[PDB]
């Protein structure tokens, strides 16, 4: 049976987490995402310009060309890529998926072309939302998964310091006590799950559905919470520069909890301090605007606080303090 | 930050 173990390293702020992978013997630092389905890099079809600074793949040296299939892909953010598809071998942890789908990019939007931090995304949300055309493709965790020792994957996610993605095991040595798991819906192709209450500092709400999302950097709730929340937080005030709600960097900030299947998971107040806003000397916080899309987004600050288990049986996410 |  395979399991491994690929460690990732967060950028600056912890704004993205990088793990390397190696594609027909060439290795990237690829992004993680929970958050979407396609795998796909930098590669040698984009203009010379867009390769600098990367490691890009070169389908031409290992690659088997799919003829006809195309990919195009649009995140939350504003951001979208392109492009055509090969397949190859792809390891990640000492776990190899062979023939699994790479997507090279042909086309970039400003924001890839600005981020040197990484050279691309692995997907791990469902397959069902991967964007291959005729027909779609698998995730890498849906190509290995029948050989893992167990068909999931962990994540521990953390601040200024490396973490690991545990595929095929539980690592029971990176939580606190036991698992609790909860169903996930995955109609919508997003781990996706219920939270039965918050409390927001001294404030206490209703229930709403929410995805665990490696690929976001914040956590993103309804305008309500957010709200509710920096009412708390003394002279917060929203600074476009900086992207949301903003504050002096020494503020005591509450801490943020959901109810899950009657365990209470607990980001603390530390942790909702994201770092320096970059507009002048406020900083900025971790919870902000989900912009009225109807479901919250548990992204890294979230993450930063637990140990998740993905599993494919259920399916279902499980979850412990980090230790 | 980005929103995947
Ligand atoms: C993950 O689990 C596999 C299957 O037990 C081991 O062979 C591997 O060394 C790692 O513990
Ligand atoms: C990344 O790979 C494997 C290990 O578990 C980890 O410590 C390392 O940094």
């Amino acid at each position: 049976a395979a399991s491994g173990v690929a460690t990732n390293t967060p950028t600056a702020n912890d704004e993205e987490y990088i793990t390397p992978v190696t594609i027909g013997g060439t290795t990237l630092n690829l992004n993680f995402d929970t958050g979407s389905a396609d795998l796909w890099v930098f590669s040698t079809e984009l203009p010379a310009s867009q390769q600098s600074g990367h490691s890009v793949y070169n389908p031409s040296a290992t690659g088997k060309e799919l003829s006809g299939y195309t990919w195009s892909i649009s995140y939350g953010d504003g951001s979208s890529a392109s492009g055509n598809v090969f397949t190859d071998s792809v390891t990640v942890g000492g776990v190899t998926a062979h023939g699994q789908a790479v997507q090279a990019a042909q086309q970039i939007s400003a924001q890839f072309q600005q981020d040197t931090n990484n050279d691309g995304l692995l997907g791990l949300a469902f397959s069902s939302i991967n964007t291959v055309q005729p027909q779609s493709q698998t995730t890498f965790f849906d190509t290995v998964k029948s050989s893992l020792a167990q068909p999931l994957f962990a994540v521990a996610l953390k601040h200024q310091q490396p973490g690991v993605y545990d595929f095929g095991f539980i690592d029971s040595s990176k939580y606190t006590g036991s698992l609790t798991y909860t169903g996930v819906d995955n109609s919508q192709g997003f781990w996706s799950f219920n939270v039965d209450s918050y409390t927001a500092g001294s404030q206490s709400g209703d229930g709403f559905s929410g995805i665990a999302d490696t690929g976001t950097t914040l956590l993103l709730l309804d305008d309500s919470v957010v709200s509710q929340y920096y009412s708390q937080v003394s002279g917060a005030q929203q600074d476009s520069n900086a992207g949301g709600y903003v504050f002096d960097c020494s503020t005591n900030l509450p801490d943020f909890s959901v109810s899950i299947s009657g365990y209470t998971a607990t980001v603390p107040g530390s942790l909702i301090n994201y770092g320096p806003s970059g507009d002048g000397s406020t900083c900025l916080g971790g919870i902000q605007s989900n912009s009225g899309i109807g479901f919250s987004i548990f992204g890294d600050i979230f993450l930063k606080s637990q140990y998740v288990v993905f599993d494919s049986d259920g399916p279902q996410l499980g979850f412990a303090p980090q230790a | 930050x980005v929103v995947x």
